[PDB]
RNA sequence: UUUUUUUUUUUUUUUUUUUUUUUUUUUUUUUUUUUUUUUUUUUUUUUUUUUUUUUUUU
RNA sequence: ACAGGAUCAAAUCUUCCUUGAGCGACUCGACAGGCAAAAAAAAAAAAAAA
């Protein structure tokens, strides 16, 4: 079997991060007890680390189809993990071009005349 | 009779990092590193006596006297072949273009291969005080006693 | 990489060895792949038919 | 043409077909600016033609030019299409590092089995798949080519039996062939009188003794007599009587025709061939009449030597002719003598250590017969002489010690050179002694100021003039 | 060196001899030991000084198709002329565009120019005209350390298709870079894979004792297939990878199963290459326990023969640079003028040697006979004639294991396939044959001239004689015929016939060795013990002694005759032009033994005929025998009262060692 | 050119089959400092300007 | 560049001539660096490895 590295296809895929130092594959693995994964723990677990082999705290984690993804995503939800709970989040687009639908800018901004704020 | 054919000349005279014809001996006071260097290493783990050495990771390598003798023939082969060579290569630079590549006559940064510094400034800066200090301090004949605010004292100068 | 591609396709040109509708058909027929591929799979996601498939495309 | 020199270097990197300027280059003589583009050549390997790569060899060859990062570069290139090339350009292709004394044996067997191979499929009947629009050659290979690749072989000092074996078989069936001709219209097809020389001068230089071949050579050569020139057999009978027993009935045959022949048509001769002729001579084993042979020979070559006086293109032993005419206490004439002497002069850049001491030895054993005429102190040489010491001198590192010492000896009875020359050779040998631990049985200084030429200027003296 | 390049164009004697193309080989590499170099790592900070300004995925150039061998269109109209191209071309001329088999599946059912041979729909073709397999990979310096080993072996079971030498290229450097970070175990696998994908389909040297792997047959009347692009001058692997490698294995050599460590001095010997560090590391380690029992009979032989064959250069080599050490020494005035006034096979290590033949003795009945042959030939070749050493024991040990060997041998069981694989299992039996004959003229010799001072062999010896009388006349039957030298217009020569030919030759010449030198082991037998010696020492060196006499053979005369029978049937037939070099005096030998008390081999022996042959060779070859072969010669001549007019002048006027001297 | 006589035994042969030293197609290997923080890289420009060709000398 | 050429031919180590002045000198040919982060009186200080 081919890496999934090499595949032409990738399979459903998840990302996590906030993840503490002391984090190895076996651990991911253990987290995700109970699902199927795409392959073996050194496959399906990929984690992200710099030039100099700092993690940056960001991983990946590959699933058999996206209903199982979805699964453990809503069931794996903000799970502590070292003290530390995990966040979870989609890492396939669905195809289609939403991000053509944009909304509309406002035509009409007083900065002197409203409260302070920190949004972009 | 036979006809004699004409070397090549090119790599003597391309000047670059690719090229090792010209670069085998490219830093002067680095070039020296490496020869001790070596001569350290093959001393350290050609004559094995029981004391372990903590230079460099260990290595499977032999130990029979016979093994060793034989490997350190080799070693002063290629010391005497790099040598000639060096000799060789100066030789014939000094005859052509009289380029002399002497050793250092002063200790300066420079010689270290490192920069001029505002740090290294002061610290020269400091150690002249220190030198002259120490010499200003043998001239006297006499011991400065030890006072403070508020203490009467009898100086006596020329 | 755009640059020594461009280098090295002049070479190649100056060799008689590049063919530019060669080139523009191969082009062409990946970019029209991958636009087809793209709403073949996008009808497949809602789980139609095949021959309401067969009839969209 | 300077100009146009340093504007094409100027312009090298943005000629496309750069290899056509080397073609040209090497023509011209132009060693100084080839040696120049290899900078740029080196690069763009690997995107030139095969036949391209070919052709830039020969033309690196041609000139006596070796480049060994260019010829790596060149054959590691050449590794996946040297199986597809043609015969012409294979040939090309060995020239071309036969003429730089690259020893590439890896290349060479390589091209000796494709050779081969190719020659197994001629052989078959099979067509030739490759063959104005005649623009590549034949894939098959021809004689001609056999015989390139041969002497190839013999200039690169590669002794390949097996193909050797291959050739001698093709020849004996050509040979064969060709004598069973019915009319001179169809006589010397496949091969002309010039082919035979080549082979038997790349047997010779390969130092093999294939009597199957070199016999059926010569009865080809006696057969077709009155076709060879008399240059072709002069040549043919050196090389052959070197090698065959002279005494054998078979060879003898034919030597005393040659002879024969060669003695009639020896004005037509340059001194290439007459010293051939004379070596010939000389080894010849004639039963008939002996003395007479050798008299006429050089009663001859003797006579044609002075009318050969204005030659300064043409090649040869000059050496080996003296010492020749100086045999068996010969008196030499002394304008021939001195004509050999002026022409020994030029020859000295191609002069081997062998020769070295073959021309000592035999203007000492010129010198050692005594007065003639008003010369009381006999034949001597200066000039050469001390040429030959100098010469020597700087060629140190050259001689056996052994072969050095004889040498010492023949230079010092054929009038000793200047005490510049004398002296350091005295410490040289020395040298040579002590390092090899030389010491027959029968063996049993500083320079100074006032020694350095005058002309020289290196003393602190003042002389008049301008 | 100068002065020594000039003394070799200078020499006329000294030549390149080679008897086939395919005898050639690279020339021998004495890699140096490893130390720290500071200036390398300084000289790398000046080649990455804008790698920050340049690409982060792609750095690297970018690899060129091979070119075509005749120029393209004028008008480069490809697509319009309609002709299938190959793949290097589509890629070239599509500018260098990826194919993926969709495309190209899609793009073949519209124009023709795809319809080529190389262009499978199923496997695609790559951006530098990748195709079949190596198109569905990578490129190799894009993947990472752990799926290297992978990659290699999948791409390992993938002038046509030129372009796997990029992807192979592209590999060897990538290894040369992580060599440093992949298991040392994995680096040898990688190593063995890199060797067979450089050496597959390659033919050994007919010389040559070591080989790779076991010539079988292939699914030609022969069934052997050659190759000028995989000749065996050709180096697998370049001397940059196994030096790089080098460190790796001195650090982690205790890591190293069997296994790996035949794998690897398999892999040093086939490229050529040795080093005295590791050889002497692996040589210390190994050893006899009352540990080399773990190893099986298979990879034995290889490790042993590996180590042999580098051992061997390893100690010409240094002979050869031994005497060139002097003159590079300076020597002084007072030195000169002090002189001037003055003048007025062991290549094993003892218990190495001992463990292998114990070893050898132990298991004699679990050996092949390719791999018996090749682990007793290897150890042979300390053992010489002249007088650590080894011991009695020892050589008395692989003398049991030999004979053991032989008793337990089937004798054949392939049903005689393919012609190669017989010439060279007669080759095999030959050098089984040879072996035999050397432990008891050693055993022998040593004995003799030990007791001065104060194992039934040739039972099981005789039957390789019969074996090898037998299958030499049935094969020279069944090989083709090929011209003589002695006896479109072009003659069929094949060199593929003339390769297994000289395979014949040379185990005859072999089996002539053997049985010459038997003659003096059982001549050795107690004329005072030191006269003996003396008359075989002579007879050795080549001067005037004895008659030799066959009868002391006893027992073996039969097959001695039955032998000289079949070589002078195979002369009389195929000629002397296939005969080795290296054992010439031994052919002439053999027949001047026979030579004695005759009642009807004169006639037969002249004395074209088998003599006459050898003659022309030898006459052919008096350019490369050695002293010692033309003492020899001139000799065994003498004996038989033979009668050339050409050897005669060969032998009294193209030699100084000999001629000059009396 | 047979019989016979004379000279010469790797030291000087009536002469280079001739005496010495091929690394040869390959002289080829990544140092120091460093408990812990931060920008380590993100983007672009540049060399073929010829008539490749009068296609590679059977 | 000892690169080319002449001569009855050179101390080791070119007797003499040509290269217009060997492209002003050296050197490079994947050569060279505008902008951003960070730093920043001029100026200097970072090897590559997300």
């Amino acid at each position: 079997t081919e890496p999934i590295s090499h595949m032409q296809e990738k399979p459903a895929t998840l990302r996590l991060r906030g993840l503490p130092y002391r984090t190895t594959a076996e651990d991911i693995a253990n987290f995700f007890e109970g699902y199927s994964l795409a392959g073996p723990p050194d496959e399906a677990i990929q984690l992200h680390r710099r030039m100099d082999g700092r993690p940056t705290g960001w991983a990946s984690v590959y699933f058999e189809s996206e209903q199982e993804a979805r699964r453990a995503k809503q069931d794996k939800h903000r799970s502590y993990l070292h003290g530390r709970y995990i966040e979870i989040f989609i890492n396939f687009e669905t195809g289609e071009l939403e991000w053509i639908h944009q909304p509309q800018l406002s035509e009409n901004v007083n900065r002197k005349h409203h409260g302070k704020d920190n949004r972009g | 009779l036979r006809h004699r054919v004409l070397p090549s000349s090119l790599p003597n005279r391309l000047f670059s990092v690719d090229n090792r014809e010209t670069t085998r001996f490219w830093p002067p006071p680095l070039q020296k590193e490496e020869d001790e260097r070596r001569g350290a290493f093959v001393e350290s783990c050609l004559q094995p006596s029981g004391k372990a050495s903590l230079l460099q990771p260990p290595q499977c390598l032999p130990r029979a006297p016979s093994h060793l003798a034989k490997l350190m023939e080799e070693e002063e082969r290629l010391r005497l072949y790099r040598h000639l060579k060096k000799e060789e290569r100066d030789a014939a630079t000094l005859n052509k273009f009289g380029i002399w590549a002497g050793e250092p006559i002063a200790d300066t940064p420079a010689a270290k291969m490192q920069p001029l510094v505002a740090r290294t400034c002061r610290q020269t800066m400091r150690h002249l005080q220190q030198i002259e200090i120490e010499r200003l301090d043998k001239q006297r004949n006499f011991q400065v006693p030890l006072f403070g605010p508020g203490d009467l004292m009898e100086v006596k100068y020329e | 990489t755009r640059f020594f591609h461009r280098k090295r396709l002049k070479w190649l040109d100056r060799t008689r060895q590049f063919d530019y509708c060669l080139a523009r058909r191969v082009f062409k027929s990946k970019y029209e792949e991958n636009c087809r591929r793209r709403k073949i799979q996008v009808l497949q996601a809602r789980g139609a038919s095949d021959a309401v498939i067969e009839e969209a495309n | 043409f300077r100009l146009i020199a340093r504007g094409i270097y100027r312009t090298a990197k943005r000629f496309i077909n750069l290899p056509r300027v080397c073609v040209y280059l090497a023509k011209l003589n132009a060693t100084g600016d080839l040696q120049d583009l290899s900078r740029f050549l080196i690069p763009q390997v690997e995107a030139y033609f095969p036949f391209q790569l070919c052709l830039l060899a020969h033309a690196f060859g041609s000139v006596r030019l070796q480049d060994k990062v260019l010829f790596a570069a060149i054959d590691e290139a050449l590794r996946p299409h040297l199986s597809e090339l043609p015969a012409a350009m294979l040939v090309k292709l060995t020239q071309g590092y036969a003429g730089a004394l690259v020893h590439n044996y890896g290349l060479l067997a390589r091209v000796s089995l494709l050779l081969q191979q190719r020659l197994s499929r001629a052989a078959t009947g099979e067509a030739d798949p490759l063959t104005k629009r005649r623009h590549s050659g034949p894939l098959l290979p021809t004689l001609h080519h056999l015989l390139a690749f041969g002497r190839v072989c013999a200039d690169l000092k590669y002794q390949d039996f097996g193909y050797l074996e291959m050739l001698s078989i093709q020849m004996q069936a050509a040979f064969r062939a060709d004598l069973a001709v019915s009319s001179s219209r169809e006589t010397f097809q496949r091969f002309s009188p010039f082919s035979v020389q080549e082979l038997v001068e790349i047997f010779h230089r390969l130092k093999v003794n294939d009597v199957s071949l070199l016999l059926a050579a010569l009865r080809h050569v006696q057969a077709r007599m009155h076709d060879y020139p008399p240059s072709c057999v002069a040549s043919i009978g050196f090389c052959t009587a070197q090698m065959l027993p002279c005494d054998a009935s078979t060879v003898r045959q034919v030597h005393a025709q040659m002879l024969e022949v060669l003695q009639e048509a020896v004005p037509l001769l340059d001194l290439c061939s007459l010293g051939q002729l004379a070596a010939f001579a000389k080894k010849a084993k004639p039963r008939r009449n002996r003395s007479a042979l050798r008299s006429s020979v050089f009663e001859a070559v003797e006579a044609r030597v002075i009318e050969l006086q204005g030659d300064g293109r043409t090649v040869f032993d000059v050496g080996r002719l003296l010492e020749l005419l100086s045999l068996n206490g010969r008196r030499v004439s002394e304008e021939a003598f001195h004509i050999l002497c002026r022409q020994a002069h030029r020859h000295l850049d191609l002069f081997e250590p062998q020769d070295f001491c073959r021309l000592a030895r035999a203007l000492a054993r010129v010198k050692c017969q005594g007065s003639r005429g008003e010369q009381s102190e006999g034949l001597q040489a200066s000039s050469l002489v001390n040429a030959l010491a100098r010469r020597t001198l700087r060629q140190e590192d050259e001689f056996s010690p052994r072969d050095f010492l004889s040498l010492l000896r023949s230079l010092t009875l054929a009038g000793p050179p200047d005490r510049v020359y004398a002296v350091p050779l005295k410490e040289k040998l020395r040298r040579k002694q002590v390092l090899h631990n030389y010491f027959p049985a029968s063996q049993s200084e500083q320079l100074l100021e006032s020694d350095l030429p005058p002309s020289s200027r290196q003393t602190p003296t003042l002389r008049k003039g301008r | 060196s100068v002065a020594s390049r000039i003394h070799f164009l200078n020499s006329r004697t000294r030549f390149q001899t080679a008897v086939h193309a395919s005898d050639v080989a690279p020339p021998f590499l004495l890699l140096p030991l490893a130390s720290p170099r500071p200036l390398l790592a300084y000289h790398h900070r000046f080649r990455t000084r804008n790698r920050k300004r340049g690409s982060r995925f792609h750095p690297h150039p970018l690899p060129l198709p091979p070119p075509p061998l005749s120029p393209p269109r004028s008008d480069a109209a490809h697509l319009f002329a309609g002709k299938p191209l190959a793949a290097s071309a589509v890629s070239t001329a599509a500018g260098q565009q990826t194919l993926p088999p969709p495309l190209l599946r899609h793009l073949q059912g519209l124009f023709p120019v795809f319809r080529g041979p190389e262009c499978d729909p199923s496997c695609g073709v790559g951006p530098a005209g990748e195709a079949a397999g190596l198109a569905l990979l990578p490129p190799p310096s894009l993947v990472e350390p752990r799926h290297l080993e992978d990659l290699a072996r999948r791409a390992l079971q993938a002038g046509a298709c030129k372009s796997d030498r990029l992807f192979w290229r592209e590999l060897a450097a990538r290894v040369e870079k992580v060599r440093d970070l992949l298991p040392i175990e994995s680096l040898v696998r990688l190593l063995t894979i890199l060797t067979l994908n450089g050496a597959s389909g390659t033919v050994r040297p007919v010389k040559q004792i070591f080989q790779a792997f076991e010539t079988q047959d292939e699914d030609n009347r022969t069934g052997l297939r050659l190759a000028s692009e995989t000749l065996p001058c050709v180096r697998p692997l370049p001397p940059r990878l196994l030096l790089a490698s080098t460190r790796e294995f001195l650090e982690d050599l205790k890591k190293l199963s069997p296994p790996a460590t035949a794998a690897l001095a398999a892999t040093f010997a086939w490229s050529n290459c040795a080093s005295s560090a590791l050889l002497f590391a692996l040589m210390e380690r190994w050893a006899w326990r009352q540990h080399l029992g773990d190893f099986t009979p298979a990879d034995f032989a290889l490790f042993v023969s590996a180590l042999g064959h580098l051992l061997s250069q390893q100690e010409a080599t240094h002979v050869k640079y031994s005497r060139q050490a002097r003159h590079l020494r300076e020597i002084s005035g007072k030195q000169i003028m002090a002189a001037f006034r003055e003048q007025k096979a062991w290549h094993f290590t003892a218990a190495f040697f001992d463990g292998c033949c114990r070893f050898m003795a132990t298991r004699a009945e679990s050996f092949s006979l390719f791999s018996f042959a090749s682990a007793a030939r290897t150890l042979v070749e300390n053992l010489d004639a002249v007088a650590a050493c080894p011991t009695p024991d020892s050589v008395e040990a692989l003398a049991k294991a030999i004979s053991l060997f032989v008793a337990s041998w089937d004798g054949g069981d392939k049903t005689h396939g393919r012609l190669a694989t017989r010439a060279a299992n007669l080759l095999l039996v030959a050098r089984l044959l040879r072996a035999a004959s050397q432990c008891e003229l050693y055993i022998h010799l040593h004995r003799a001239l030990r007791l001065e001072a104060e194992v039934d062999t040739v039972g099981a010896c005789k039957t390789l004689l019969e074996h090898i009388s037998c299958e030499l006349g049935l094969l020279h039957s069944e090989l083709e015929a090929l011209p003589l030298l002695n006896s479109r217009g072009f003659v069929h020569i094949s060199p593929d016939t003339v390769y297994v030919r000289n395979e014949l030759l040379a185990a005859a010449g072999e089996s002539a060795a053997a049985v010459v030198r038997l003659h003096h082991a059982k001549s050795l037998l107690q004329l005072s013990t030191g006269a003996r010696v003396d008359r075989v020492k002579r007879w050795m060196r080549g001067q005037q002694a004895e008659r030799m006499q066959l009868e002391t053979l006893g027992e073996l005369k039969s097959e001695a005759e039955h032998l000289a029978d079949a070589i002078d049937r195979v002369l009389r037939e195929r000629g002397a032009a296939g005969l080795p070099t290296e054992q010439l005096a031994d052919l002439m030998e053999v027949f001047a033994l026979c030579v004695g008390d005759k009642r009807v081999s004169q006639t037969p022996e002249e004395t074209l005929s088998s003599l006459q042959a050898l003659s022309s060779e030898i006459v052919r070859r008096y350019a490369a025998l050695d002293v010692n072969q033309k003492r020899r010669i001139k000799w065994a001549t003498r004996q038989m009262d033979w009668k050339d007019p050409y050897l005669n002048h060969c032998l009294g006027r193209f030699t100084a060692a000999v001629t000059r001297q009396r």
